[PDB]
């Protein structure tokens, strides 16, 4: 809840002018209605003089006035807004940019594409149009009913017996419905999942029998069942009977309690003029207050998520006072309580192939990760060149670290500006020498537009093709020391050959570490490194691990026949 | 050649309606435990239709849905042949019985293998 | 909309007929309630106040002679709301299975998925809570200009003439409004997309040292749209707040020459109060039902896109292929062409599959292969041309012919919330346990049974005990394997990471004793060294046909995939001596 209001805090200030500054707009915008019955009962005083002129134009005076004031307060008011937007917008550029790399790892593995403008259309109204339509449907009916209880105080309470006539019909609704109230928000939530299951079973369906057709509509038919179940019986007559009360009868009753017009009541007629033209729309006065409020909390729930993105914490820049890779003491854990990576002290010497191999829960590649900084280590120390990655920029890090991992991105741009992202003053010629070592150029230049081609929306080429380029780029780069998930080579099994021959070129004259799925992949690494648990059990070549019997001699067993 | 495919039918005859018959096929040139062994049955005028197969490895037995239940394969490895006991020879069950295997495997075009059959006459 | 006369159920045309006018006289008998407040207030006070009530005697007799109709429409509204309500969501769910799945993009997928799930009470209270308060406040207004007539007639025209261009202002103020909120959306969805592309392409953006240079051009054109949108509001809402001005002129418009232009009138200051009563629920409620207008009317767009565009596939019932069923057909493309769109996935194809061989589909991820399969098992149709499956039109298949027809390996398991059996039913429901046991078996099921403790019981959804890929996939060739089609299609997706899934999918084509004519889309050499014909598939043509030997023999498309796949199998990470400066080989 803070982190809503933390949020909001610069504009508490803006906030509370709108609520009184449209409290007497609206006054404003029922003053025309306060002074039409007087402009009658100034006709009825036998007045009618030649200078009628003078009330009739300040009614003018006050309906302009009010859509004045209306139109300038939500014009400041949008303008704040999109100030307000617009910093917003650069804080989060800031934070984006300042954010552990595996905070994105799958982060938004669904299209976030309308969650985040349905958030920042949630923010526009709870900051721009909450507070004016909130007061302005809470004033309006709390200014007419006073107006209402001065002019007649029985007619003014022959209109307070038709509201509690609904109000504690709908309070015995809310208790005669019981059960009925929690389940309707699960069983519209739960049905949603029906449907997908539903719509992912077609084609099974066509092919097969199945019965995912009959599973379905049993939990449909439960579910019209449900609602009719509890919204036909006693809704059906008596709400039939509530809404009945609020349109037109508020006219009826006011003028049978009108018949008592100077007979009893003793009371001008005119003095139920102002009962005559506000007390027939005061029944819809009060129950669009809670439509005005409905926004607000859907809003400070958005503010909620946008504040929680502005409070993670971020990669904590430290002080420092042929790539070489150690990692001394190594722990890690993404939740403070479950650890990853316990206690791992690893060598990586330059120009060596080192393998990360094991069982499920190794933690292989969130080992790796950490040699890119996706994440900091939560113990020990991870040093390149006898230089923490903790006391590195961004640039000084991805100049020594590169990464060939799952789901490698394409930027907006051509072919040309997607291979040479990390050094694009280099040649095309350079950049022809990349495309050729990632074993893409023969299809870049098959493409009628060949290195001119636009990337990142739309291609013509297919997802193995996509990493060859990413390959490219890392070729082009040219890091000492490079993470590799060999989960990239069979990722595409239609083009396996082609980035395979890619990372031969990729892998060279360069300290490599590997995620290693395939054992019989890296059976040529220098340095094969066995994890279980994550915690390293087994170091040594191929054949040394063959010989120890131990867990290495395990899965290259399980891994045949 | 010396390992020259070969299949011989027997078993067949005239017997009349509820009776029972046993077919067995002497294969030769291969194991029939190697590949799959499949009977097949024409009567004359009309295009041949399987009857019954056994996998290779022996377990998976799928019957035509006109002979199941009534009819069972079996395999003798030791022996190399292919049994079926047909129970219940109701007349559509006449026509000439074979035997077939197919040789896949080998990257080539696949070639089948057939015998002279056996003929089965049931009369009601 | 025609939107609402679709969802109309049978054997209640007549229950909505009549509410059709039921409720119209509704409309009448407030439109004379309204011109009987012009004499009974007249009268009260202005010239010889107070008459004993006698216009009140008659405005109680029209006030509850509509509490009558009314106590019905909505109770008829409410009963015909609900029988939408079932009649909707029903006839959708019993459409979806016949529509042609080339249809079930990623967005039609969700707007099928929001017309079956969130159209609940909002389709209960339709009619009662929009349909009907909107049908009877638009008329009203004309409502009352004939039952005004009766009194003045130089009066009463100008209410129809005045009706007319108060409703096009306010269709123009509809019109604005709407208009204002699509730049709205716009903008900020302009303003969002880069802040999710510098999202998404962050690692690349830090990694490349391009993550400065980006946050300044997203920096500056997020302010320079800042700048553009400051700008839009200035001259924007100058003429939205015009129009609710424009209400409230027309108020004290009338009644503020109807107080100096009449004079001979002072019984006419209900003439400014028979005017109110005439613009109490104009635009009042109009504003208030124009946001739930759209939010109403789209959901029954929505909802029409499944029934309107069903786009069900043709499947003309005259066939049943009763000739030699059971047996192994063949399968022919004839001039077989295909397009999703306006792409051509296949430009006329044309080959024959002898019965009973397995044929396996290769060619550079065009998926055209992918299209040949689904061609084959029916759930697309080729635009141009004939598949035949032993000379007999898949298109003129019966149903449960077609259904029965092809057995489908998809490249995703396609598994349900339930137990491992169940799973493998699917194929067969009414298999006998013997051949249940032999599919588990040579798909390799029950090498996964023993790791679970209930067996094929285990229940594998998300309640239940988690399936890797590779057992995924087993479970799912279990499924094709116990149905009996003469026809079986694998679209390989086999994991890597899984010897038993490799292995399983070799058995189904080489240990299946079923006579089975086999088509297999593939790209492992263990999974196609078995197979009698090879289809290369290239740019929506078949550029190679043979047999594996001469193919290799040929040194052509296929010679090269082979060698290449096979050297993908010995690969070693740093294991080429670097002879890649040389021949790139
Ligand atoms: C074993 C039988 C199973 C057969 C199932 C086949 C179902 C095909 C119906 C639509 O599905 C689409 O098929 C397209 C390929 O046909 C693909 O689109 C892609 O492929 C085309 C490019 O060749 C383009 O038209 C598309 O834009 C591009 O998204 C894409 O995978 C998929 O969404
Ligand atoms: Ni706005």
């Amino acid at each position: 809840a803070e982190a809503g209001s933390r949020l909001l805090a610069p504009l508490k200030k803006p906030l509370i002018v709108s609520g009184v500054l449209q409290a007497l707009i609206t006054l404003i915008e029922l003053a025309p209605f306060v002074l039409l019955v007087e402009l009658a009962r100034l006709l009825l005083g036998g007045a009618e003089a030649e200078r009628l002129w003078t009330l009739g134009l300040t009614a003018v005076s006050l309906i302009g006035l009010g859509a004045v004031l209306a139109a300038a307060m939500t014009l400041w008011l949008h303008r704040v807004d999109a100030r307000f937007a617009h910093e917003l917008r650069g804080r989060l550029l800031t934070k984006l940019s300042r954010l552990p790399l595996g905070w994105f790892t799958r982060r938004g593995s669904a299209s976030t594409k309308q969650l985040v403008q349905d958030d920042t259309l949630a923010l526009h109204y709870l900051i721009t149009h909450a507070i004016p339509d909130a007061v302005a449907a809470v004033v309006a009916p709390v200014a007419v009913l006073v107006y209402l209880f001065v002019a007649d105080w029985r007619v003014a309470l022959v209109l307070f017996i038709p509201v509690l006539v609904y109000l504690v019909l709908m309070s015995v609704m809310t208790i005669q419905s019981g059960s009925k109230i929690a389940q309707a928000p699960r069983w519209a939530e739960r049905m949603g999942g029906e449907a997908g299951a539903f719509l992912e079973g077609q084609p099974v369906i066509r092919i097969f029998g199945g019965a995912a057709a009959s599973r379905f509509r049993r939990r449909l038919d439960d579910y019209i069942d449900f609602l009719v179940s509890w919204q036909r019986p006693f809704v059906g007559k008596k709400t039939l009977m509530d809404l009945v009360t609020r349109p037109a009868t508020f006219l009826w009753i006011i003028l049978v309690a009108g018949v008592p017009l100077v007979v009893t009541g003793r009371m001008d007629p005119v003095n139920l003029l102002p009962f005559l033209l506000l007390g027939t729309t005061f029944g819809a006065r009060l129950l669009g207050i809670g439509y005005g409020l409905s926004g607000i909390q859907t809003g400070m729930l958005a503010a909620r998520r946008i504040q929680t993105v502005l409070d993670e914490p971020e990669l904590v820049v430290r002080d420092r006072t042929p790539g070489t890779v150690e990692l001394d003491r190594v722990s890690f854990e993404y939740r403070p309580g479950v650890p990853v990576i316990r206690d791992v002290t690893l060598t990586l010497r330059p120009g060596t192939v080192t393998a990360l191999v094991g069982p499920s829960g190794s933690g292989k590649s969130t080992l790796a990760a950490l040699v890119a900084r996706f994440h900091d280590v939560t113990q020990g120390a991870i040093r390149v060149d006898g230089r923490d990655i903790r006391t590195l920029t961004a640039d000084e890090l991805y100049r020594r670290v590169g990464f060939v991992l799952q789901d490698a991105q394409l930027v907006h741009g051509s072919v040309a500006e997607n291979i040479a992202l990390a050094e694009p003053d280099a040649g095309l010629e350079r950049i022809r020498t990349a495309a050729r070592d990632a074993q893409i150029h023969d299809r870049i230049t098959r493409m009628p537009d060949g290195y001119d081609s636009v990337l990142g929306a739309g291609s013509a080429l297919s997802g193995g093709e996509r990493q060859r380029v990413t390959i490219a780029r890392a070729i082009l780069a040219d890091t000492p020391v490079l993470v590799l998930d060999e989960a990239t080579a069979f990722a595409d099994p239609e083009s396996e050959y082609l980035v395979q021959q890619a990372i031969n070129r990729l892998t060279r004259d360069r300290t490599v570490l590997v995620i290693a799925h395939r054992l019989h992949t890296i059976t040529h690494a220098d340095q094969i490194v066995v994890l279980d648990d994550g915690r390293i059990v087994e170091v040594g070549t191929h054949d040394e691990l063959l010989a120890a019997g131990g867990r290495y001699r395990g899965l290259w067993d399980s891994g045949r026949y | 050649g010396p390992s020259q495919v070969q299949l011989v039918e027997s078993g067949g005859g005239l017997v009349q309606a509820g009776g029972s018959l046993r077919l067995s096929c002497a294969a030769s040139g291969f194991p029939v435990s190697s590949s799959t062994m499949t009977w097949y049955r024409q009567a004359p005028g009309k295009e041949r239709e399987w009857v019954a197969a056994i996998n290779s490895y022996g377990y998976y037995t799928v019957y035509a849905d006109s002979v199941k239940g009534r009819f069972t394969i079996s395999r003798d490895n030791a022996k190399n042949t292919v049994y079926l006991q047909m129970n219940s020879l109701k007349p559509e069950d006449t026509a000439v019985y074979y035997c077939n295997v197919k040789d896949t495997g080998q990257m080539r075009e696949s070639y089948d293998y057939w015998g002279q059959g056996t003929q089965v006459t049931v009369s009601a | 909309i025609r939107t609402l006369l679709r969802l109309v159920p049978a054997e209640k045309r007549g229950a909505v007929a009549g509410y059709a006018v039921l409720t119209l006289l509704s409309v009448l008998l407030r439109a004379v309630g309204a011109v009987l407040l012009i004499p009974l207030l007249a009268a009260l006070f202005s010239d010889t106040p107070s008459d004993a009530w006698l216009w009140l005697g008659w405005l109680t007799a029209v006030t509850l002679a509509g509490w009558v109709t009314d106590t019905n429409t909505a109770r008829l509204g409410f009963d015909l709301g609900f029988a939408v309500l079932s009649r909707t969501q029903h006839d959708m769910a019993d459409r979806l299975p016949n529509v042609a799945m080339s249809w079930f993009t990623p967005d039609n997928t969700a707007t099928a998925r929001q017309a079956i799930a969130a159209t609940g009470p909002e389709l209960a209270g339709l009619v009662v809570n929009l349909l009907t308060p909107l049908i009877g406040a638009a008329l009203l207004p004309a409502a009352i200009g004939v039952a005004l007539l009766f009194v003045s007639v130089p009066l009463g025209l100008a209410a129809l003439a005045g009706v007319a261009v108060l409703f096009g202002a306010l269709a123009l103020s509809g019109r604005l409004s709407r208009a204002a909120d699509k730049v709205a959306g716009e903008t900020n969805s302009a303003f969002t997309e880069r802040i999710i592309e510098f999202a998404r392409t962050q690692q690349a953006l830090r990694a490349a040292r391009r993550v400065e240079p980006a946050r300044s051009q997203v920096g500056s054109a997020l302010a320079a749209q800042h700048g553009a949108g400051l700008r839009l509001l200035t001259m924007q809402i100058p003429g939205q707040v015009l129009f609710s001005l424009a209400g409230q002129v027309a108020l004290i418009g009338f009644a503020g020459m109807a107080v100096w232009l009449t004079v001979r009138g002072q019984l006419g200051v209900p003439e400014a109060i028979a005017l109110i009563v005439v613009l109490v629920r104009y635009l009042e409620p109009f504003a208030a039902i124009a946001d739930l207008a759209p939010a109403l009317e789209t959901t029954r767009a929505t909802l029409n896109r499944i029934q309107a565009v069903l786009d069900a596939p043709t499947l003309p019932a005259g066939r049943r292929r009763l000739d030699r069923t059971g047996a192994a057909p063949s399968i022919e493309f004839d001039d077989v062409r295909f397009s999703y769109g306006d792409e051509v996935v296949l430009d006329g194809v044309s080959f024959t599959l002898r019965p009973g061989n397995t044929t396996a589909i290769v060619g550079p991820s065009g998926s055209g292969k992918t299209t040949i399969l689904s061609l084959i098992a029916g759930l697309q149709q080729p635009a141009s041309g004939r598949v035949l499956l032993d000379g007999v039109d898949v298109t003129t298949l019966d149903p449960e012919a077609r259904r029965a027809a092809v057995s489908v390996v998809f490249q995703h398991p396609y598994l349900f919330d339930g137990t491992l059996r169940d799973n493998v039913l699917v194929g067969d429901p009414e298999a006998d346990p013997d051949d249940v046991t032999a599919a588990m078996r040579l798909a390799r099921v029950d090498e996964l049974l023993d790791r679970l403790p209930d067996g094929d019981a285990t229940v594998v959804g998300e309640g239940g005990t988690a399936l890797s890929g590779g057992e995924r996939q087993r479970v799912s060739i279990a499924r094709a394997l116990l149905k009996p089609a003469p026809v079986l299609l694998v679209d390989e997706a086999t994991s890597a990471l899984d010897n038993a899934n490799e292995a399983a999918v070799v058995d189904a084509l080489t240990a299946d004793p079923r006579p089975r004519t086999r088509v297999i889309v593939a790209h492992r050499l263990a999974s196609i060294r078995h197979a009698d014909r090879v289809l290369f598939v290239e740019a929506g043509r078949v550029v190679e046909d043979g047999a594996i030997d001469e193919l290799l023999a040929a040194g052509g498309r296929f010679a090269q995939f082979w060698a290449q796949q096979q050297a993908a199998s010995e690969w070693a990470i740093g294991s080429t001596a670097r002879a890649l400066e040389v021949l790139f080989q």
